[PDB]
RNA sequence: AACGACUCUCGGCAACGGAUAUCUCGGCUCUCGCAUCGAUGAAGAACGUAGCGAAAUGCGAUACUUGGUGUGAAUUGCAG
RNA sequence: UUCACCAAGUGUUGGAUUGUUCACCCACCAAUAGGGAACGUGAGCUGGGUUUAGACCGUCGUGAGACAGGUUAGUUUUACC
RNA sequence: UGUCUACUAUCCAGCGAAACCACAGCCAAGGGAACGGGCUUGGCAGAAUCAGCGGGGAAAGAAGACCCUGUUGAGCUUGAC
RNA sequence: CCAACUCAGAACUGGUACGGACAAGGGGAAUCCGACUGUUUAAUUAAAACAAAGCAUUGCGAUGGUCCCAACGGAUGUUU
RNA sequence: GUCUCCAAGGUGAACAGCCUCUGGUCGAUGGAACAAUGUAGGCAAGGGAAGUCGGCAAAAUGGAUCCGUAACUUCGGGAAA
RNA sequence: GAUGAGUAGGAGGGCGCGGCGGUCGCUGCAAAACCUUGGGCGCGAGCCUGGGCGGAGCGGCCGUCGGUGCAGAUCUUGGUGGUAGUAGCAAAUAUUCAAAUGAGAACUUUGAAGGCCGAAGAGGGGAAAGGUUCCAUGUGAACGGCACUUGCACAUGGGUUAGUCGAUCCUAAGGGUCGGGGGAACCCCGACAGAUAGCGCGUCGCGCGUACUCCGAAAGGGAAUCGGGUUAAAAUUCCU
RNA sequence: GCAAAUCGUUCGUCUGACUUGGGUAUAGGGGCGAAAGACUAAUCGAACCGUCUAGUAGCUGGUUCCCUCCGAAGUUUCCC
RNA sequence: CCCGUCUUGAAACACGGACCAAGGAGUCUGACAUGUGUGCGAGUCAACGGGCGAGUAAACCCGUAAGGCGUAAGGAAGCUG
RNA sequence: ACUGGCGAGAGACCGAUAGCGAACAAGUACCGCGAGGGAAAGAUGAAAAGGACUUUGAAAAGAGAGUCAAAGAGUGCUUGA
């Protein structure tokens, strides 16, 4: 019975969606993230993974803020200007 | 396009061709080897009588397990033939559309006779089976390829 | 189920309007190599694992 | 012991398959320059957003973009 | 009845006890001779024994465990070439 | 031992795998890695094909678990260090 | 005046058939082991193995017995 | 393999089995033959365990009413003896 | 003039592949690769050439360099055979007739008949789990291990309405924590080392005040909705 | 194979040490065990995942062009 | 007689091998050693760095008491040579 | 000092089973409760000029014709073992 009848018990879940990270990883029971160790303030990384810290790291998502970074070190974070109206 | 054989009189022959077909290549391969040099009228007669289980095809080459019927006696002693009757088929509407074309060309349709057919295999297509222990194997079929060439007789 | 969260079901609306063809004028375009839609998802062959 | 079938064999053509050749907006290696994330809410995650789009790319209800400046007549698969 | 010759054409059995081979007894019979064929024969069977893992006894060992000692329960796969 | 019913097998239409495969596949003796389908000497030997069959292919399944070797382990024990 | 269905008996009757299908203990005389009910090697062992009530022994009066813990502390203990 | 709610009539002790109404359904690829071997279900003269390691398997018993019921016993049972 | 065996092993002289430094050439009047029952050279590795295909690159020679030569490794990846039209389609009692539709019907739909589930159901719902499979229309292929006009497939569109049904609230086993105590730190203990939270009544004042206003049940506890009607698909939610 | 444990008949128990859903606690030399070294996601006499790691192997297997020349040893001593 | 392989011994009833394509295994580096080629020679070495330079990762130049190896050995050492 | 980030130059390097796992909607599809695991997949032509129309077929499609230097380049289409 350990087989094939065993596996039609599958309607418990031990793991849900992460808040944090989004992976279906949040055990619900240890109110913990397997894969992002959320509620933990800091993140779950680990040296011995090195697909796991690419597949997560920085530069994988979106950079929201982070892209505009460089344009703006290149004219000096200049502010409170603008262009000379045209002639 | 190009056929393995190209008719002797270009003038006087009609051709049509089927791809991909799904019909088996060998039960195809025993009809067509069937028919090979026959008058287009009886070879009709004769694959319409496949489909009324009058007239059997005979099965020479891929015959491994066939049944033994005396309606193929006649052409092949053994008496191993069967009514392929999915092959005769697709076979029949080639032979139509061939004519066809020769009615087109202003051929004697009377005198038509198979100069050349022939069978070739095509691309197979995949599904699966399961089997025992968690097993999966493949579940193939075995299109073929349809060419033949219609040659009036001459005198 | 019936009872379902509010995330879920909004996850479950976007995976629906993802889960249909290509337009046709996408294949038209110039220097195209979309030929299909790629993640195609039926409900019964792969799951969505949430 | 002809003919024909079958098997094997050789050649022409036709199939099957994707090797070879020629390619390459990619990879790899070396060298150089620079020092710039975040509670003024980052990286990451989610959802939304186009006249016709699912993805990728972009963007945030001002949503494949607003504004300024430069350039100086297109965009384009279709429509308007 | 015994010894010996040609001779393997025909036959050489039913049972109690034992997993047995072997043996032993009862009974019948003309007779109840002996052997081979990968100690014929498990994709022919059977699985009683032996020979995994559970368990008990005796002896042995400080012990884990051991015993051509006894005991009981223990999946016998495939042919279409 | 016989016989009866159903479903298979069997025949047909359609559909349609896999294990396995050095090359292959009739025997006797001989010699040989001491038990040959191939070699030596003989018996012989006639297209193609169907249903069955378990003698053989020292058939398939798995880099023998038994035993031994290795200056390989591991579980367990104790008067081993 | 209105009542439901249990029991008992008698006559007659059929080719002795009648719990007519369905349903539904074989029985007896003994030996071994375990008292019994219970439990066990999911996918080769259900047992004589485990547990069991009963019986006996041992530690301990809280500054304690037994045990967990890197440390701090904690389980037995809402206990005696 | 996977929790739970509703539950008709007849037979009968009975949400036993067998048949029926409401509701549901004929979804399991079909056709033709009726060989061997098989799987599942049966029956059998006379004998009755001679079979086999072993009564394995099967057969026999079976409901109810009345009568009757031993050894042994922890006196409760044994007993539907 | 003599002489010629060779596994393990050694060495020499050569063949072939891809670059680099040079040099000499070829090519759309057809390079590379590939094909050939064309021909020739070398003991051999190989080389040269005819014809074909192909349509844009390539070769010889000297030197020099290297991820430089395969039949095997139960070798790797990909492809392909024989086996073979073979094994096989066989549990859950069962189908038949007529007509319609369609190119095509043993398998779609209607009607009639004959059977089955037999209320611990093959009936009518819900919790988990799934996530559009729901409904309508249409359909080339593929898929539904025969077939299909068929559909849980594909395409287009449509569909889920609540003060009263639930979640929400409460607490359970337990979980997460402040302070404090540990700990290099990740972390450990968990109201146990502590100026609790605040509440009540007057109108800012008085009174009270034992360290968690936290999480933890779609089967525990718990404010309140009933008929009748309505859709292709929703209702104790829409209409009355 | 319908099935990496199912199917048929036959069997054990069936008001209790009974059966079962959900919630919750215990995690790898650890847990849990009416004890079979059982069970801990088809994995258990020490799970699973990544890394150290191309771990080491006196042992098995394989080890890619041509001719030409020379051409062996299974014996000595020492060595867990 | 079937190749490859281990072996005293393989056509073996020893193992790998159904078939084809492509990929597929003594390499790089440090130290040392013998041999050979080349330069210079009691010397030799442009090596860290500097000066530059094909507008330049090359080439060319630089060793002034630098350094390495060699030019002197023996001894545990003090030392002698 | 610098195998990350941003920008830049270069190479006796690889040339789609190579080179990063990823030349392409690649850390993507897909698998696992989870930690994690993790592919395959580039080439029509100079230009779509991507095959009007006739005829057969239910349709796919065939036959003839048309475009092009070439369909012996016909939307996974250079070459095609
Ligand atoms: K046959
Ligand atoms: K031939
Ligand atoms: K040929
Ligand atoms: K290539
Ligand atoms: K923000
Ligand atoms: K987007
Ligand atoms: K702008
Ligand atoms: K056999
Ligand atoms: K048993
Ligand atoms: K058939
Ligand atoms: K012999
Ligand atoms: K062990
Ligand atoms: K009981
Ligand atoms: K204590
Ligand atoms: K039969
Ligand atoms: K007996
Ligand atoms: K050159
Ligand atoms: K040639
Ligand atoms: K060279
Ligand atoms: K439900
Ligand atoms: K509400
Ligand atoms: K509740
Ligand atoms: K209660
Ligand atoms: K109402
Ligand atoms: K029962
Ligand atoms: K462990
Ligand atoms: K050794
Ligand atoms: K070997
Ligand atoms: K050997
Ligand atoms: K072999
Ligand atoms: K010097
Ligand atoms: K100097
Ligand atoms: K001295
Ligand atoms: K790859
Ligand atoms: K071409
Ligand atoms: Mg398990
Ligand atoms: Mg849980
Ligand atoms: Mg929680
Ligand atoms: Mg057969
Ligand atoms: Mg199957
Ligand atoms: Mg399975
Ligand atoms: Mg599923
Ligand atoms: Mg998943
Ligand atoms: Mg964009
Ligand atoms: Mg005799
Ligand atoms: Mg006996
Ligand atoms: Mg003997
Ligand atoms: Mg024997
Ligand atoms: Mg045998
Ligand atoms: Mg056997
Ligand atoms: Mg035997
Ligand atoms: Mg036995
Ligand atoms: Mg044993
Ligand atoms: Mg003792
Ligand atoms: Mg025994
Ligand atoms: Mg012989
Ligand atoms: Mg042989
Ligand atoms: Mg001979
Ligand atoms: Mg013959
Ligand atoms: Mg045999
Ligand atoms: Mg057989
Ligand atoms: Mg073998
Ligand atoms: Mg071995
Ligand atoms: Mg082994
Ligand atoms: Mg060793
Ligand atoms: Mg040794
Ligand atoms: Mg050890
Ligand atoms: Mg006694
Ligand atoms: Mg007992
Ligand atoms: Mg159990
Ligand atoms: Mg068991
Ligand atoms: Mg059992
Ligand atoms: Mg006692
Ligand atoms: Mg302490
Ligand atoms: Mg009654
Ligand atoms: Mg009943
Ligand atoms: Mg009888
Ligand atoms: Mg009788
Ligand atoms: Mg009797
Ligand atoms: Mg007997
Ligand atoms: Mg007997
Ligand atoms: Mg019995
Ligand atoms: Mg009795
Ligand atoms: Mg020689
Ligand atoms: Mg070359
Ligand atoms: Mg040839
Ligand atoms: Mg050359
Ligand atoms: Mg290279
Ligand atoms: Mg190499
Ligand atoms: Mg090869
Ligand atoms: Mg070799
Ligand atoms: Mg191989
Ligand atoms: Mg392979
Ligand atoms: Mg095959
Ligand atoms: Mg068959
Ligand atoms: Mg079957
Ligand atoms: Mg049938
Ligand atoms: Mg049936
Ligand atoms: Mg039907
Ligand atoms: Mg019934
Ligand atoms: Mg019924
Ligand atoms: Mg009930
Ligand atoms: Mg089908
Ligand atoms: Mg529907
Ligand atoms: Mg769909
Ligand atoms: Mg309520
Ligand atoms: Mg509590
Ligand atoms: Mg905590
Ligand atoms: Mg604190
Ligand atoms: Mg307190
Ligand atoms: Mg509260
Ligand atoms: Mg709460
Ligand atoms: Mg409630
Ligand atoms: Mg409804
Ligand atoms: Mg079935
Ligand atoms: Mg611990
Ligand atoms: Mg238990
Ligand atoms: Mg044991
Ligand atoms: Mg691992
Ligand atoms: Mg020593
Ligand atoms: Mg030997
Ligand atoms: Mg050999
Ligand atoms: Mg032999
Ligand atoms: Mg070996
Ligand atoms: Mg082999
Ligand atoms: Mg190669
Ligand atoms: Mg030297
Ligand atoms: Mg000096
Ligand atoms: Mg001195
Ligand atoms: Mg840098
Ligand atoms: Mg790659
Ligand atoms: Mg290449
Ligand atoms: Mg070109
Ligand atoms: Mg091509
Ligand atoms: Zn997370």
């Amino acid at each position: 019975g350990k087989g094939t009848g065993s596996f039609g018990k599958r309607r418990n879940k031990t793991h849900t969606l992460c808040v944090r990270c989004g992976r279906r990883s949040f055990h619900l029971q240890k109110s913990r993230c397997s894969a992002c160790a959320y509620p933990a303030a800091r993140l779950r990384s680990y040296n011995w993974s090195v697909k796991a810290i690419r597949r997560k790291t920085t530069g994988t998502g979106r950079m929201r803020y982070l892209r505009n970074v460089p344009r703006r070190f290149k004219t000096n974070f200049r502010e409170g200007t603008e262009a000379a109206p045209r002639k | 396009v190009k056929y393995s054989r190209e008719p002797d009189n270009p003038t006087k022959s009609c051709k049509s061709r089927g791809s991909s077909l799904r019909v088996h290549f060998k039960n195809t391969r025993e009809t067509a080897h069937a028919l090979r040099k026959m008058p287009l009228d009886k070879a009709k007669s004769y694959l319409e009588d496949v489909l009324a289980h009058k007239q059997a095809i005979p099965f020479t080459r891929f015959c491994r397990g066939v049944g033994r019927t005396a309606q193929a006696k006649n052409r092949h002693s053994n008496g191993q033939g069967r009514w392929p009757v999915k092959s005769a088929g697709f076979i029949l509407d080639l032979l139509k559309n061939a004519e066809s074309n020769a009615e087109v060309k202003g051929l004697d349709v009377d005198s038509l006779y198979i100069s050349h057919i022939q069978v070739n295999e095509a691309q197979k297509q995949r599904r699966r089976t399961y089997r025992a222990h968690g097993r999966i194997n493949p579940y193939m079929s075995h299109p073929c390829h349809i060419e033949l060439i219609l040659s009036e007789k001459e005198e | 189920p019936s009872h379902k969260s509010f995330m879920i079901k909004k996850k479950l609306a976007k995976k629906q309007r993802q889960n249909r063809p290509i337009p046709y004028w996408i294949r038209m375009r110039t220097d195209n190599t979309i030929r299909y839609n790629a993640k195609r998802r039926h409900w019964r062959r792969t799951k969505l694992g949430f």
